[PDB]
């Protein structure tokens, strides 16, 4: 959970915002402080090796968020959780010596 | 496949004739590979319950679902009265057939363990 | 030029493949067995196959 | 598992002697474009291809199956290297 | 006796079949093979090529759209379709969505022979003034052939997408002890065949049996060369 | 003809264009080191008639095995605001090339427990050690390195 | 089991095969019905697996279920290479690593 | 698309067959059906319980015979025979041998419509003055039924014997990937088929394809019960 936060690989809400326009480029959240602030997204941008950086908007085009609550995901970060691979069912057995 | 089962279920018993042990296997009193004794001769259930004139016969009986890969049975393999397990015989078969005479092949392999 | 390799050159390649065998090595070279010769088998994919018994 | 391997190794004394023989002969098979060989069209190497099943062009295999018959002669100091190139590169183009 | 054949369906999606009785072990001997041919060789659909007016590549960000381009292709491959016409193996589809509307399979513009079995499959969540235009040229074929393999050449901006054919989702046969028969140790064959609706379980069983018996009839005259 | 496909203006490739290894990206062109063509090559030139032009091809192609699609078009010309190039060099370009790669045959893979491995082939969904519910397994790892 | 007996199914024969094998090995306590045996074999992490190639089951049970795995950096798509005749080190005519 | 089936035999006993090319997994789809049906079906000779004069128990040792009772019962099982007419699915054969005589399968006393295709088989070795009399019941069927399953005594002391039905000894097919031009995704599936005397390697095969295609035609008429 915290891994994606302290790594700053995810973009949360600085305060209790209100998601106005999702826009998979510009995620805007009008904060409770009355000001209107938006955080642009890094969607599909080169990284130091091969794997790009992505911020997948997981927040509906309106609702009131919580301060410190996630808005846009990250490459290995799913729903504010460290997601490396994908959980898969595996049979433990000698399959044709493969 | 080369291993050999021995269950402790049967625990071994003294049976006058093969009939006792015969009905006993279906009665659960004895186990398929359980090391019992008929009269004065010492033998297992399956050791009698399966008599194969030739290996291919055993192959059928086991592959048809009437027997298990590792069980102590009786077969006539390579002009000799044998008593062993199906996988056991299978081994020799594979080797020889991959050589081209099962005779010397089986002759240099341990058919016991 | 390009990736346009037709079957024409596939079979043609196999014509010079059959017979002669290429040497396959695995570092380190400790045992001489770290280098053994095998028959080229044109196969799909990227990685490389080999007999599981000689891999040891 | 090249066919005749056991027999091959068993022919000569060392491994290398064999390799050398196969080598020089396989080369000779190329210099004359296969019209030298002591085998018969049934014995000659057969490569099965979709297009047509020809004789396997691989020289190595040619020499391989070639020695298995024994019709070939080898060993050091066989004949003078001189006349060996006069009556070899002549008989075949 | 005779093979009492039963078939218990549900809709174009779920379906069951039963062949009872049968010889011991026979049920396994028959049930799995048809299953095997079924999950694979069953002819199918589910897109080919997708285009959007604002997109130059699968990585492009369309304004007014929460989902990324390929992110939508996730929903497009999973999309189920059926052409009512056997002659139509290729046509075209259209889509238009403006304003804050939820783009789903149903929003597609209907045409001749085209049929979507899942109108509720989410395509993209659109915000205010988010406009979207889409055209998928959906063709029929068999198996699984990713975009990399099949070319498209519809236009400079139109891109191939992976194709998941075979309307069959999953299949599970079953062997059990049946009471219908003379002797004992008999088999009651059961089938769990699942389908997206493009092809009903009945259709799947039918044509699979066709491809099966067909490839099976290749056994007529061999050429014997004895040593 | 075709080798010039997405070059549309300044010798750059349009965004979202597949460059298979062996294709190009940019258009670099400089005067070749001028050297009299070999005799056979001189006659070879006269025959066909394409002259040996002052400038020869330079332009940067794409590596053998990185097939992508163009995304970042980044040009930096000498003489533009907020860009200082090397002392006596003209316009440069850094193009981005992205490619989608599915799990390939032989690609390294490991679990959280430190068990390395490379994908050995694949396996048809058809043939799989499934369960009574008709759900086929997706990987199947041997109990050796346990 | 609810999605089995409820959905209109029952104990499979192949299941019986495996269960019996386990009842011989001890993986499942004897005297217990297949409902209990396949259960004990289930909590063992194992189950009754068939063969999608054949359809016959497996003599023994095989554990399964979800696991977290990952595709590591190194990919043959990059590393794999072979050349014929390329450039050479200016000094000595050796090739280039 | 046009899989060539070619088959090379040896005698009426052993034979091999290949269907090349074929789609990946198809060959495997063929192998098990053909296998289980070949070994669990295919009507054949199959001798059941035998009677012997002066001998009762399956163990008691018959004098003037080098081999004991069971040892002979094995050679009785290895014997193959066939009915000239489909109407006689069960017969009985008899044998009587005295003195120092070498008994073979051919040495058996013949019957009405019955033909022993296995003329030379050591049945039993007779010693000096060795007296013997026997009666064998040969019935037709399929699969494998040991002494336990089939009870039979047609005599005072009759000894039930394993029934060897399927003339087939073993099969164990094999698939593999062969190449074609460009594509290597094909199957070279091969099958090794053994048979004793009853049916030639081809006959067993064809008969198996019959049993298969037969069962495949059982899917015709559904019986609808929807949930």
């Amino acid at each position: 959970e915290r891994v994606v936060r302290d790594s700053l690989a995810a973009l949360y809400a600085e305060e209790d915002g209100e998601v106005v326009k999702v826009d998979g480029t510009r995620i805007a959240v009008r904060y409770e402080d009355g000001r209107l602030v938006e955080h642009p997204l890094r969607r599909y941008a080169r990284s130091n090796q091969g794997t790009a950086f992505d911020q997948r908007p997981r927040v509906r085009v309106g609702q009131r968020v919580k301060k410190g609550d996630l808005l846009a995901d990250g490459p290995a970060s799913e729903e504010g959780f460290l997601a490396l691979g994908q959980n898969v069912l595996v049979a433990i057995m000698p399959f044709d010596g493969y | 496949i080369t291993q050999v089962r021995k269950e402790k279920k049967g625990a071994g018993m003294a049976f006058a004739t093969p009939e006792e042990a015969l009905a006993a296997y279906e009665r659960g009193e004895v186990a398929l590979n359980a090391p019992i004794v008929v009269a004065g001769r010492e033998t297992s259930v399956g050791r009698l319950k399966f008599v194969f004139a030739n290996p291919d016969e055993a192959l059928l009986a086991v592959a048809h679902g009437l027997l298990d890969l590792q069980d102590v049975v009786t077969v006539r393999y390579l002009g000799r009265r044998l008593e062993t397990s199906p996988g056991r015989i299978l081994f020799a078969r594979i080797v020889g057939e991959a050589v081209g005479d099962e005779k010397v092949a089986q002759e240099l392999i341990q058919m016991d363990v | 030029r390009q990736r346009d390799i037709k079957d024409e050159v596939w079979d043609a390649l196999e014509e010079v493949i059959h017979g002669k065998v290429v040497l396959l090595n695995r570092a380190p070279t400790l045992h001489r067995l770290g280098i053994q010769a095998f028959q080229p088998v044109l196969v799909e994919g990227q990685s490389i196959q080999l007999h599981p018994l000689v891999c040891e | 598992a090249e066919p005749g391997i056991d027999k091959l190794f068993g022919m000569v004394d060392s491994k290398y002697r064999l390799t050398v023989v196969v080598a020089k002969r396989a080369q000779q098979l190329l210099r004359h474009r296969f019209k030298n060989t002591v085998l018969e069209p049934e014995e000659r190497p057969k490569m099965r291809t979709l297009e047509g099943l020809y004789d396997d062009p691989n020289a190595v295999t040619w020499a391989m199956k070639e020695l298995l018959t024994g019709r070939l002669f080898f060993g050091e100091n066989l004949v003078p290297e001189d006349r060996l190139q006069k009556e070899m590169e002549r008989l075949y183009p | 006796k005779a093979p009492v054949f039963t078939a218990t369906t549900q809709g174009d999606h779920y379906g069951e079949f039963v062949l009872e009785p049968l010889e011991r072990g026979f049920g396994v001997t028959l049930g799995n093979p048809l299953r095997r041919i079924l999950l694979s060789s069953i002819p199918g659909t589910a897109v080919t090529s997708v285009y959007i007016e604002d997109v130059l590549h699968e990585f492009s960000t369309i304004p007014g759209v929460k989902e990324d381009v390929v992110e939508i292709i996730l929903n497009l491959k999973e999309l189920v379709v059926r052409f009512l016409d056997p002659k139509m193996a290729s046509t075209t589809l259209i889509l238009r969505a403006e304003g804050p509307k939820e783009v789903r399979a149903g929003d597609f513009t209907p045409s001749a022979d085209v049929e979507i079995m899942n109108p509720d499959l989410h395509i993209a969540t659109l915000e205010e003034g988010g406009k979207l235009y889409m055209e998928v040229r959906v063709d029929r074929g068999v198996g699984y052939v990713p975009a990399e393999r099949h070319g498209i050449k519809d236009r400079i901006n139109a891109i191939p997408v992976d194709a998941i054919f075979s309307p069959v989702r999953r299949v599970a046969f079953q062997v059990e002890d049946t009471r219908l028969g003379q002797r004992t140790d008999l088999d009651k064959l059961t089938l769990r065949i699942w389908t997206d609706g493009s092809v009903t379980p009945l259709e799947a069983l039918n044509q699979a049996v066709a491809i099966l018996k067909e490839h099976l009839n290749y056994f007529a005259n061999p050429e014997a060369s004895l040593l | 003809e075709a080798a010039l496909r997405d070059l549309d203006e300044e010798g750059i490739v349009r965004i979202g264009a597949e460059v298979k290894p062996g294709d190009i990206l940019v258009g670099r062109t400089s005067f070749k080191g001028e050297q009299e063509p070999s005799p056979e090559e001189r006659l070879l030139r006269s025959i066909f008639g394409e002259k040996a032009r002052d400038v020869k091809d330079t332009s940067l192609r794409v590596p053998p095995g990185e097939g992508g699609i163009v995304v970042g078009r980044l040009r930096l010309r000498r003489g533009d605001p907020g860009v200082e190039l090397k002392p006596g060099v003209r316009e440069v370009v850094r193009v981005f090339v992205a490619q989608k790669r599915k799990l390939q045959v032989g690609d390294k893979l490991a679990n959280r427990h430190g068990n390395k491995g490379v994908v050995a082939k694949i396996l048809p969904v058809e043939d799989m050690p499934h369960l009574p519910d008709g759900t086929p397994v997706d990987v199947i790892l041997n109990p050796l390195g346990v | 089991f609810g999605k089995r007996q409820g959905e209109g199914f029952g104990v499979d024969k192949r299941e019986k095969e495996v269960l019996a094998r386990a009842e011989k090995l001890g993986l499942v306590s004897p005297g217990k019905s297949p409902e209990e045996q396949l259960k004990e074999l289930f909590d063992l992490g194992k189950v009754v697996l068939y063969d999608g190639r054949t359809g016959e089951p497996f003599e023994g049970p095989i554990v399964v279920g979800q696991m977290f795995i990952m595709k590591l950096y190194h990919m043959v798509e990059d590393k794999m290479h072979a050349r014929s005749t390329g450039p050479y080190s200016l000094i000595t005519q050796q090739p280039l690593g």
